[PDB]
């Protein structure tokens, strides 16, 4: 009944469908347990979320013409300090993380501050949920893509895309696994 | 410093440390665990 | 433990029912576990507090009046000989605390001298000893605050407000020498509520207490 | 009724003070706990096993932050061969003014003690250079030792234990460890090394600043993706290169030359990064090889039940064997500790002879102790090997589950092996004491040239067989035309036959008739050792004496003096017994090893080779001419740096001699002596008042061998540690 | 005590081999013999000897070699007196050697 | 040097083809005499969540679309015995053509 995972067959047991953008994705069954299956559902939309606005920020940067780069953005000459943000960084942060988790206790979702569903604009659907799911996973796949092209390329995403669109054959897998790490060191 | 941020401990911190796990840390493991046998349920 | 927290979302320790005023639920390590123990802690914690607000608003006048450093002012010249002023400091005070003692032994109160309770004026109420114990906390970690930038700014807490206030950016605690210090301290104080909870949460049921060598609460334990 | 041994509650009702030391010593025994199942014990064995973990992990960052606080570690990187490693700084405040003026040894202000446990090669080996890095390494091993703290506290918390059924889960433990501890770990080893270790010791400093930016090698991957892997091994470091510089180097992060560094007398880093890498590679195909929730796979009880040989060569073979081992949690904790003992000897037979720590070899004394350490750790834990395989034995040991399978059958003739290993011992014994007793009478009578000088030829004949041409055994790998040589004759052999033809290094080191000799001693006292602790492991459960051994649990004392006397009758006195027979055999490896290497060092080997046939010889040039800068660490003339360990050979003798205060005399004098004391308490003016809430009692008797074997163990290690460092340190 | 008595002092004994107290050399280490073999007798107790004696009797079973008499432990005051005068014979012995090769070779 | 691609791709179609066609009758014979009906079976029994870590996979057994019994677990195995084997090789033409010989003589 669900559109499912890889070709055709594969049926899940502890996944019966109800859970959104429930596909099947368990080859190994890691969460049989339904207190841990809750907790990585929430888990999951943690690390799509922060994967959304990860990415997008990346892409914005990139956009809007700053000059350092994203992976480079750590050491540069700021009106705040390195030093400066860390105890500030850390604790509103872990103020706000604490106040959900103590949420989090009783309600079993998300939430910002006390008021738990968070909707000004509502809207609240079950499509809702499963693209934001789903746009969170491609999210997750877009960042990893994105380190390792800091990684191997050593360039900016939408620079490495413009790589690709302009020389299709020649900036693939294998030139740039194989001709460049040599000369991208000192490039 | 030049990279002391893993943080150099003071070379006067022996005269400090040294009696305080010598002296005072045995006396408190002496009184616990003198408290702790003499405990009738 | 006062519906208001150390941190949101905490719950009060088993002794800290909040029939005390002041309580938050900020016990982590748990020192006093005892009603008598409770009580002289916290009439100690309103002593120091006391001396914290009155030596921080001292601190305060004679920053402002143009008097030289406090930390330096041990070493000024003063009339009568520091031997005989320690001699009759101590020879007062054998009366002073004294008299406190056994009014707190016979009253339990806070008093000055003979007069127990030494209020006058009369504004005894509930309230006041609230405040009072937040304005020594505060006055004690004002101390604490200008004990800390008389050893490594050098400056007196006027001058470390002017330089906070003419870049704060860099004029702060975690650009100093102590700075980094500073910020993984605060980032473990930070951490701190979530392992609190973290315990909580997997520890359901369990009394999970403290042990510790000053308290007894592990007699419950085995 | 008390509450110290929470886990005992008959414990709790002794009145006396049998009871605080009887839950010191039943601490870990969980198995004989009151009140607890299986699945407790195990969740219990996962917890105190992540609290080692986090032990070792906050005892090696401790390390690392004394290093980089009190060492040397800039000064040693700058010149190895002259300054002194530097452990930890001496705050001593009974010290005298002389005694702070001798311990500033290594160019340091204050007192400090020299370090000799090879951290120093090791970490200027892997890279590490300033104090700034150990620092890093410190802070992160103590978070990781937080973490396993915090990780064995989550498998204490509901919905977190795990079950029974998941720790008896053998092929996925065997394939994950097997997999990643052992071949993904390796694999960030060799990674590790051919990123940090191989460009630093060519003089490119490679940090976390600039690794991302610095390639290590100039191909940079090309070989890997395509098939063209010599050209990682290209251009390996030349014969005229340093350690720290670039001075004759050459750019190859994996490479086979063997032999040693020309400058640091070490195993080269490329040599040990392809070693690592190729570890990592069949690890990682090995750890793919049993059942899991996969259709592929290989299952144990199956491999087990399968291998039985036909016509009843071994009876029913491993039949039933597979729910013996995992059952039986004391079958795999004598299997573990028996492989963890054999490869600690592996490792100490290895790292003298191959040393891989840059500058190791021209540290006599940091060898030495190296190598003393870590036998005396493989000899220690092949007798709790031993012992942990008897109380399987006794404990949870079920003859019907495996009839007539290999257990079985070995429980049934083990008189026949036991009488064996008996006459082998014997054998060893008689004849090595007898030539040992011949050579040395023979010298004493002014002519020595009638000792009997049996050469070792079967060793001899083996070190030829790798190349060694001293013996003049034209065999293979010494030959030109053997094909063993022809076979890698420009793979490896020509740093290997130039490293093992020099006779300066430690590498298959001549061998005369003494080496002999001391070799057979080796093999009794391994012998011995082996036929008590088997003696008493198959009689652990049973005996003619007394047929209800398992009844009486693995560690009581005896069954009284009747059927003519049953003192020391059970396995854990066995085990008792065998560690002083370890003790001793170790103690002769490590006086063989001692001597020969010194008379190497000092270059007199024709001494050594002359002098260990009789043992006569022996005790004079080793126990006696060595030990004369020992025990002048404080004259009443004065004091020098040696004061400490001519201390600490006193001390470990005066703890010896208190572990013979505990084994000879035996519990029943000293009870009636305790009486005579409790009277003279009770019966006396201003000190009846005081009063015992615990009643004095004398030492059980199983508590009387504990104590006395381990007042003895830590008495000989100290004196033998303290003479030995003396001796190396005294010189150089 | 130990540096200027019994290393100061010994240095006779060990070197008196190819001389004439050369068996008082051997003596000593006869007597350190007899003494460390002593202490066999001294930890261990009976019923480990026993069961040994056991292995023994199988295997001399096997091929019929069994005396008649049967092969016992010594007992364990046996044991304790096979020990102590095992050790003071090596002990009196080992101070015998030392002290008549120091006082020869030197006095 | 040989061709890496051409190497590689030859190596995991004979591999691949081997044990499709060759040795998957005698696969599945070692597994029904090791897991088979009457032999040890079920690793596990119990009915917690670290008993179902034990139990076999849910995509091992879906009856794979191709004719015989080779699925995608099979399919991963014989191609890293073809991976592994030319990268071998590949390896010993590496060592070949840089002027070692690693032969006997
Ligand atoms: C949330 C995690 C987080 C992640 C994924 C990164 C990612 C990265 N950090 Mg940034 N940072 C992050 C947040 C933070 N960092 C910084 C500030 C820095 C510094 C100080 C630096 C990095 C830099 C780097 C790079 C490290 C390169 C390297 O050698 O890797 C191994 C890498 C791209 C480095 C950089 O920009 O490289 C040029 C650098 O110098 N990080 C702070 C302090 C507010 C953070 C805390 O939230
Ligand atoms: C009651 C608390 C109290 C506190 C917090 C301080 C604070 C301090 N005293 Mg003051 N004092 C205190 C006790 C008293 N002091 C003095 C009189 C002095 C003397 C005599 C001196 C100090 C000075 C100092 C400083 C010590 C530095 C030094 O000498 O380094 C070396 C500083 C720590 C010293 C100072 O100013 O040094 C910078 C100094 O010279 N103290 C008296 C006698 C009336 C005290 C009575 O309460
Ligand atoms: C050419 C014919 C041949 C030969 C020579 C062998 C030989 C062997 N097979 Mg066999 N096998 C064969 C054909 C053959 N196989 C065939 C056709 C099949 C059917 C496919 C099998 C199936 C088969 C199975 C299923 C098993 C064997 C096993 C064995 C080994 C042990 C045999 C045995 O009973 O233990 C020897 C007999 C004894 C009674 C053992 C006595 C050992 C003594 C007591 C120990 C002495 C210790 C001593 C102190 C050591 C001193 C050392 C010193 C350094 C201290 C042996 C190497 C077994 C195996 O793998 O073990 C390695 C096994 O489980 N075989
Ligand atoms: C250095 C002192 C020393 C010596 C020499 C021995 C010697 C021996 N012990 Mg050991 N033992 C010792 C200390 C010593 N022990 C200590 C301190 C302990 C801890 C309690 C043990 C614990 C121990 C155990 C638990 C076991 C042994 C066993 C053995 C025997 C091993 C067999 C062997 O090596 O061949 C023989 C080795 C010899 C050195 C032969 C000594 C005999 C020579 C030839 C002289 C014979 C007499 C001579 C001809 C003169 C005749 C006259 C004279 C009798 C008056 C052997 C008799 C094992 C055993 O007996 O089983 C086989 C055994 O199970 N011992
Ligand atoms: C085990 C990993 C795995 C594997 C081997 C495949 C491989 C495949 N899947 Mg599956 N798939 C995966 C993960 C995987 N995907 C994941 C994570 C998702 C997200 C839920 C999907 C969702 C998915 C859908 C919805 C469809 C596929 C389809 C396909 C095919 C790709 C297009 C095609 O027909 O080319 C050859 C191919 C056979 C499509 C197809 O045509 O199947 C044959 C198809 O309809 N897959
Ligand atoms: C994952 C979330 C994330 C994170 C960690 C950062 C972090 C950073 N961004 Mg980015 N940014 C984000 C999302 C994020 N951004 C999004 C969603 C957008 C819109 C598309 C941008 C648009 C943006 C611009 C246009 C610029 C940055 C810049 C910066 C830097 C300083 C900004 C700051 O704290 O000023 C203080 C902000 C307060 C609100 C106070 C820092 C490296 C600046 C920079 O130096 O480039 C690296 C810069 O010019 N960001
Ligand atoms: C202008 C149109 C265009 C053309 C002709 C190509 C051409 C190609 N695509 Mg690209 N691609 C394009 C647009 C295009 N792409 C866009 C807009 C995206 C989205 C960012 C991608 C995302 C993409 C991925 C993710 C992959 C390719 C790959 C490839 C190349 C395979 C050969 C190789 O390894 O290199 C091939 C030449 C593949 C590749 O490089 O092989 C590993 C591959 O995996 N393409
Ligand atoms: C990692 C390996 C390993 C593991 C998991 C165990 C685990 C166990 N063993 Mg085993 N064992 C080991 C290694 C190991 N042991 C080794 C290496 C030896 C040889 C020394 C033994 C010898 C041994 C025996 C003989 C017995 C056990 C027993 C036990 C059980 C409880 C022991 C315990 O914690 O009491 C806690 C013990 C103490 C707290 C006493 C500590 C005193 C130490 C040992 C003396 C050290 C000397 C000195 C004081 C050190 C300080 C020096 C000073 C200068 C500072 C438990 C099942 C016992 C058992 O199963 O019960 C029937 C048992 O009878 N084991
Ligand atoms: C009591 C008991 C126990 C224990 C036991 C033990 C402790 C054992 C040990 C054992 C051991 C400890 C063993 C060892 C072995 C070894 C071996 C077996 C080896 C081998 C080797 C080889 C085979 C080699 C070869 C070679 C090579 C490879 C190279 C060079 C050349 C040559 C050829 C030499 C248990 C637990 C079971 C349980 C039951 C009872
Ligand atoms: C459907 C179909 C088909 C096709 C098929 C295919 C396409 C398959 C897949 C695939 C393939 C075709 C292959 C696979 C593979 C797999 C795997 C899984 C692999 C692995 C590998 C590895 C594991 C490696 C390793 C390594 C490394 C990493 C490096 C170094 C070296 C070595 C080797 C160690 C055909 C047409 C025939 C027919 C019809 C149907
Ligand atoms: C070794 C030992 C034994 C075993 C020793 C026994 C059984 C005595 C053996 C005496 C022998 C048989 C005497 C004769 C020795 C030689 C045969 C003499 C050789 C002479 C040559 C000329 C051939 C015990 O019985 C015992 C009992 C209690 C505490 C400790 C121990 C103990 O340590």
């Amino acid at each position: 009944n669900r559109p499912l995972w890889l070709p055709d067959v594969i049926p899940p047991p502890h996944l019966n469908g109800t859970l959104p953008g429930d596909s099947g994705f368990d080859p190994l069954g890691l969460g049989l347990n339904e207190e841990r299956l809750k907790w990585y559902v929430e888990a999951e939309k943690m690390n799509g979320r922060w994967a959304m606005m990860a990415v997008t920020g990346i892409m914005g940067q990139e956009l809007l013409g700053v000059p350092v780069k994203w992976f480079e953005a750590g050491a540069a000459e700021y009106d705040l300090p390195v030093q400066a943000q860390v105890p500030i960084l850390f604790l509103v942060m872990g103020f706000l993380e604490t106040k959900r988790f103590q949420g989090f206790r009783e309600t079993g979702t998300s939430g910002f501050i006390n008021s738990y569903p968070f909707d000004p604009v509502g809207l609240n659907s079950p499509k809702h949920a499963v693209n934001e799911v789903k746009n969170g996973r491609l999210a997750m796949v877009a960042f990893v893509g994105f380190a390792v092209q800091a990684l191997v390329t050593r360039t900016q995403p939408i620079e490495g895309l413009q790589k690709h669109l302009a020389d299709p054959f020649g900036k693939n897998i294998t030139y740039y696994l194989t001709h460049t790490p040599e000369v991208i060191a000192g490039t | 410093a030049t990279e002391g941020y893993p943080f150099v401990p003071p070379d006067w911190a022996p005269a400090l440390f040294v009696p305080l796990t010598g002296l005072v840390l045995p006396a408190v493991g002496m009184a616990w665990a003198f408290t702790y046998i003499q405990k009738e349920r | 433990a006062g519906r208001e927290m150390w941190y949101p979302g905490a719950t009060p320790p088993p002794h800290l029912d909040g029939s005390m005023l002041g309580d938050y639920g900020f016990d982590p390590l748990r020192l006093g576990t005892n009603p008598d123990r409770l009580k002289w802690f916290r009439e100690a914690e309103l002593m120091n507090g006391r001396w914290a607000m009155a030596a921080v608003v001292g601190i305060l006048f004679t920053d402002l009046v143009g008097l030289p450093k406090w930390w330096e002012a041990g070493a000024q010249t003063y009339p009568i000989d520091n031997q005989t002023l320690l001699i009759i400091e101590i020879a007062v005070f054998s009366f002073l605390e004294s008299k406190r003692y056994e009014g707190y032994k016979k009253t339990g109160g806070t008093g000055f001298a003979f007069f127990f309770p030494f209020d006058p004026m009369g504004m005894r109420s509930q309230d006041k000893e609230l405040k009072e114990l937040k304005n020594g906390r505060l006055a004690m970690l004002a101390f604490l605050g200008f004990a800390s930038t008389a050893a490594v700014n050098g400056q007196g807490p006027i001058e470390s407000l002017q330089t906070h206030l003419a870049d704060p950016a860099h004029n702060n605690i975690f650009t100093s020498s102590v700075g980094k210090e500073s910020c993984v301290f605060v980032a473990v104080l930070s951490i701190l509520p979530m392992l609190i909870e973290a315990n909580k949460a997997l520890g359901k049921g369990q009394e999970s207490v403290p042990l510790f060598p000053w308290n007894e609460e592990w007699e419950k334990v085995a | 009724t008390k509450l110290f041994p929470k886990f005992s509650q008959g414990l709790a009702q002794d009145p006396s003070t049998r009871r605080i030391w009887y839950g010191l010593a039943t601490a870990h025994d969980f198995e004989s706990h009151d009140g607890m199942t299986e699945e407790n014990l195990y969740q219990k064995i996962f917890a105190s096993h992540f609290g080692q973990l986090a032990i070792i992990f906050l005892w090696t960052s401790g390390n690392l932050f004394h290093v980089a606080w009190q060492g040397n570690f800039e000064q040693w990187v700058t010149d190895p061969i002259h300054v002194r490693p530097i452990a930890h700084a001496i705050w001593d405040p009974h010290f005298g003014q002389p005694a702070v003026e001798a311990f500033t040894r290594g160019g340091a202000s204050g007192p400090v003690n020299i370090a000799t446990s090879g951290v120093y090669q090791w970490w200027y080996t892997i890279g590490l250079r300033s104090n700034q890095e150990l620092y890093v390494s410190s802070v992160f091993l103590a978070l990781v030792s937080a973490v396993f703290l915090f990780a064995g506290w989550l498998h204490l918390q509901p919905n977190f234990q795990p079950s029974l059924s998941w720790f008896k889960d053998a092929e996925s433990r065997l394939n994950h460890h097997l997999a990643g501890l052992f071949g993904v770990s390796s694999l960030a080893w060799t990674g590790h090394l051919v990123h940090v270790a191989i460009p630093e010791s060519r003089g490119q400093h490679v940090g976390w600043d600039n690794f991302l930016s610095v390639l290590p090698h100039p191909q940079g991957l090309t070989p890997f993706w395509s098939g063209n892997w010599a050209a990682y091994a290209q251009n390996p470091d030349t014969a005229s290169h340093a350690f720290g510089t670039a001075d004759g180097s050459g750019t190859a992060i994996l490479t086979f030359l063997g032999g040693f560094h020309p400058q640091t007398q070490s195993l080269w880093l490329s040599d040990m990064a392809h070693h690592h890498l190729a570890i990592a590679v069949l690890f990682i195909v090995a750890g793919h090889m049993y059942r899991t929730n996969f259709g592929i796979g290989h299952r144990l009880e199956a491999i087990l039940e399968a291998h039985t040989p036909p016509a009843g060569g071994l009876g029913a073979g491993h039949k039933g064997l597979f729910h013996t081992v995992n059952n039986s949690l004391h079958f795999q904790l004598g299997l573990a500790l028996a492989s963890v003992g054999t490869i600690t000897s592996l490792v100490a037979q290895h790292m003298y002879s191959l040393p891989p720590y840059a500058y190791l070899a021209v540290d006599f004394t940091t060898q030495a102790s190296l190598y003393t350490h870590h036998q005396y750790i493989a000899g220690f834990i092949m007798c709790g090997a031993f012992a942990h395989g008897a109380i399987f034995f006794i404990r949870d040991y079920d003859p019907e589950q495996n009839k007539g399978n290999v257990l079985a059958r070995v429980l049934d003739h083990k008189e026949a092996i036991i009488s064996h290993l008996s006459w082998v011992s014997l054998f060893l014994g008689f004849h090595t004491l007898g030539l040992y007793v011949h050579n040395d009478v023979v010298q004493a009578f002014g002519t020595p040239e009638k000792q009997i000088l049996i050469e070792p030829v079967f060793a001899q004949w083996i070190q030829a067989a790798q190349g060694k041409s001293l013996y003049g055994f034209d065999l293979l790998l010494a030959s030109s035309s053997s094909p063993a040589y022809s076979a890698g004759q420009s793979l490896w052999l020509p740093g290997w036959l130039e490293a093992i033809n020099n006779n300066q290094n430690s590498l298959f080191l001549t061998i005369g008739p003494g080496d002999f000799l001391v070799h057979h001693a080796i093999a009794l006292g391994l012998h011995t050792t082996t036929l008590i602790l088997v003696k008493g492991a198959l009689d652990a459960r049973g005996s003619k004496l007394m047929p209800d051994k398992k009844d009486f649990g693995y560690s009581f004392p005896c069954d009284g003096p009747g059927r003519g006397g049953t003192c020391d009758i059970s396995a854990y006195d066995a085990f008792y017994l065998a560690v002083f027979w370890m003790l001793n055999t170790i103690g002769w490896v490590t006086f063989y090893w001692h001597w020969k290497h010194l008379t190497l060092w000092q270059g007199n080997v024709s001494q050594f080779d002359e002098s260990s046939t009789y043992l006569m010889g022996w005790l004079r040039d080793y126990l006696w001419l060595n030990s004369s800068q020992l025990i002048n660490g404080y004259n009443p003339f004065g004091m020098n740096s040696l004061s400490v360990w001519a201390w600490t050979f006193l001390f470990g003798h005066l703890v010896y001699a208190t572990g013979f205060m505990f084994l000879i005399s035996w519990r029943g004098y000293w009870q009636e002596l305790i009486e005579t004391l409790v009277w003279a308490h009770e019966k006396t003016p201003l000190a009846n008042l005081v009063y015992w809430k615990d009643k004095p009692v004398a030492l059980s008797i199983v508590q009387a061998r504990l104590v006395g074997l381990a007042h003895f163990s830590v008495g000989y290690i100290f004196t033998y540690a303290a003479f030995l460092i003396a001796s190396t340190a005294g010189r150089f | 005590w130990l540096r200027d008595f019994l290393w100061a002092q010994s240095s006779q004994v060990i070197q008196s081999y190819g001389s004439a107290l050369s068996a008082y050399g051997l003596m000593f280490l006869g007597a350190h013999f007899v003494w460390a073999f002593s202490l066999m007798f001294l930890f261990s107790g009976r019923g480990y000897w026993q069961e040994l004696i056991e292995s023994i009797v199988w295997a001399h079973n096997k091929l019929r070699v069994a005396p008649s008499i049967q092969p016992r432990a010594l007992s364990i005051t046996q044991g304790r007196a096979v020990g102590v005068a095992h050790y003071l014979l090596g002990g009196i012995a080992t101070t015998w050697s030392f002290f008549l090769a120091r006082i020869i070779a030197v006095g | 040097l040989i061709a890496a691609p051409v190497a590689i791709g030859g190596s995991t179609a004979a591999l691949l083809a081997l044990g499709r066609f060759v040795f998957l009758p005698y696969q599945r014979r070692r597994t029904d005499m090791e897991v088979g009906p009457g032999r040890l079976g079920p690793k596990t029994t119990g009915d917690t969540f670290f008993d179902r870590l034990q139990k076999p996979a849910s995509f091992v057994e879906t009856k794979s679309k191709d004719p015989s019994g080779f699925g995608l677990i099979d399919v991963l195995g014989w191609g890293a015995l073809g991976h592994v084997f030319g990268y071998f090789l590949l390896a010993c033409s590496s060592l070949q053509d840089a002027g070692i010989e690693p032969f006997p003589r």
